[PDB]
RNA sequence: AGCAGAGUGGCGCAGCGGAAGCGUGCUGGGCCCAUAACCCAGAGGUCGAUGGAUCGAAACCAUCCUCUGCUACCA
């Protein structure tokens, strides 16, 4: 549930300003 | 052709065009084009050929890179692989369910024939979001759990405001299967993680156990007319009855009826109706001809019904079983039901109006979503667990899977619970 | 998409082969000491395009362009 959040957190939010 | 049906289901102000084309590439379109104000309110179709390059992305038919067009601010560059005549894994089909609070009922009809769902969450509105409470518990009753929580609009929404919402929507669907649903933060602006999401719509969503050898149970939710204005005399055709088949493979040339059908002439009571029998002209596979309609997919079933029977979307929620179909045609209906203690489908930051609803009173109209059908009827004798409703139209239960009961507490009927057919 | 209407002076908008029309705006004079009210005079023409059948179309005649609308969506 949230492991797919926090992995894709650092993948998306490192590409977001 | 198609083996699965994934619902692209999501609440207001998250965008539908940039996310459905990211996973499919075929746009969901109907009239008023003049397209849509916020998010798609129609029950649209989407069909695609998902594949892989030994790489879990869904690449474009130019499969060297995946440079999307969801924004011009940053160039979205994912690597789906390279060229080399890709291997076709499967054929994916989508059922674009409506995601506004006003169109909850047609959402329940199109989702009752699908096999899978996506939960398209906006980070914009309130963190105890009502439709995430609405849709998922509705998915729980329609024998589906194939859910991918897809938090869609977090591009301007910061990582701490996005943090609060998926926690708090999961806190209220704690009595619903959404904990096996991964919560995927993506970009509706950078088209991001679609190489990870289209993995999950293969991973979390495989081919369901689908009855191939059974009788064809097409349930049309969308009507299509190939006898368009501008036709001629010697261009005589039928009407396309395009819905998802949940049971039984269907063939071209099959005499198919619409089993709930039409009221016959001079019905002084309620009990007389005839199904409209029709030979199937063609079967559609995403761009391609076939003679088979392998179920579990949104299949264009072109039938020999008349141009007026498809000039509008008049077959929303109709059991189109074959000629001599078994399931009965009910116009008065004995329902067993349970009433949910939260008025589901409406909840604001002040938690309105999800309080406990007054019980059903007799001679009051209530929307019943029987099988996948869209009909309204008044209850004749209402008990705690014994509802006797009479319908204005003779409707067919495809099977006694579920019903969704709603009570007119506002401008639209609002979900007070569910039930089953006795 | 098939469908119904118009295109014309800045606008309103006349018009059908022996015709680019008035109504308004528009400028100067007249009138008065002047205004108002008003008169005279000035200015405003791809008759959408294409043009042809033609003695000469704006018309006739078509086509496409624009606007107006439709089964309301047509796998």
């Amino acid at each position: 549930s949230e492991k797919e959040y926090v992995e894709m957190l650092d993948r998306l939010y490192s590409k977001l300003p | 052709q198609a083996t699965i049906n994934i619902g692209t289901i999501g609440h207001v102000a998250h965008g539908k065009s940039t996310v459905v084309k990211a996973i499919s590439g075929v746009h969901t379109v109907r009239f008023k084009n003049e397209l849509e104000r916020n998010i798609t309110i129609k029950l649209g179709y989407a069909n695609a050929k998902i594949y892989k390059l030994d790489d879990p992305s869904c690449p474009r038919p130019e499969c060297y890179r995946s440079c999307g067009s969801s924004t011009p601010d940053e160039f979205p560059t994912d690597i789906p692989g390279t060229k080399g005549n890709f291997k076709l894994v499967r054929h994916v089909s989508f059922v674009d369910c409506p995601g506004h609070d006003i169109l909850m009922a047609t959402m329940l009809n199109g989702a009752a024939v699908m096999d899978a769902a996506l939960l398209l969450i906006a980070g914009n509105e309130s963190c105890p979001q009502p439709q995430t409470s609405e849709h998922l518990a509705a998915i729980e009753i329609m024998k589906l759990k194939h859910i991918l929580i897809l938090q869609n609009k977090i591009d301007l929404v910061k990582e701490s405001q996005a943090k609060e919402q998926y926690e708090q929507i999961l806190a209220f669907v704690q009595g619903t299967v959404a904990e096996g649903a991964p919560i995927i933060p993506i970009s509706a602006q950078l088209k991001y993680n679609i190489e990870v999401v289209c993995e999950y719509i293969v991973k979390k969503i495989p081919v369901p156990p689908r009855d191939f050898t059974s009788e064809p149970r097409l349930i049309v939710i969308r009507s299509f007319d190939v006898n368009k204005p501008g036709c001629e005399v010697d261009d005589l055709k039928g009407g396309v009855a395009g819905g998802s088949i949940l049971k039984g493979v269907l063939k071209v040339g099959q005499e198919i009826e619409v089993r709930p059908g039409i009221v016959s002439k001079d019905s002084e009571g309620k009990l007389m109706c005839k199904p409209i029998f029709s030979k199937i002209v063609s079967l559609f596979a995403e761009h391609n001809d076939l003679q088979y309609a392998a179920p579990g997919g949104l299949i264009g079933v072109g039938t020999k019904i008349d141009p007026t029977l498809c000039r509008a979307d008049r077959m929303v929620g109709q059991v189109l079983g074959a000629v001599g179909a078994l399931p009965e045609i009910f116009t008065e209906l004995e329902i067993s039901y349970f009433l949910l203690r939260r008025l589901l489908g409406v909840r604001t930051e002040g938690d309105k109006k999800a309080a406990k609803v007054q019980k059903l009173s007799k001679n009051e109209v209530l929307m019943v979503n029987i099988g996948s059908l869209s009909t309204g009827g008044r209850v004749s004798a209402v008990k705690a667990d014994l509802g006797k409703i009479v319908l204005t139209n003779p409707v067919c239960t495809e099977v006694g899977e579920k019903i969704a009961l709603s009570r007119r507490v506002e401008k639209h009927w609002r979900l007070i619970g569910w039930g089953q057919i006795r």
